């Protein structure tokens, strides 16, 4: 609409957003995170009479 | 996962020997006993 209103005029930035890029930089990300854990109990007993 | 294990032996071996003689006559008694109580046990546990 050319008369102004709020809502019609937010949809425009819900659509299609605030911004755009003017430059940037494109590629890839790679992330992980690995955890090992281990636990081991010996017993060994004897006892005679 | 764990792997729990266990290993158990219980051994007895009782003995009893009793000889005995008396004369004035002639007595004599012999007793004798062996008991044994064993056990072994294994118990496991394994879990993924």
């Amino acid at each position: 609409p050319l008369e102004y209103n709020s809502a019609l005029y937010s949809r425009i930035f819900d659509d299609f957003g605030t911004h755009y890029f003017t430059s940037g930089s494109l590629g890839g990300v790679y992330d992980l995170l690995y955890q090992f854990s281990s636990e081991e109990l010996k017993n060994s007993g004897l006892t005679e009479e | 996962f764990y792997n729990s294990t266990w290993s158990y032996v219980k051994h007895t071996s009782t003995e009893h020997t009793s000889s005995s003689r008396k004369r004035s006559f002639r007595s004599s008694s012999s007793s004798s006993r062996s008991y044994t109580s064993h056990t072994n046990e294994i118990h496991k546990g394994k879990s993924y």
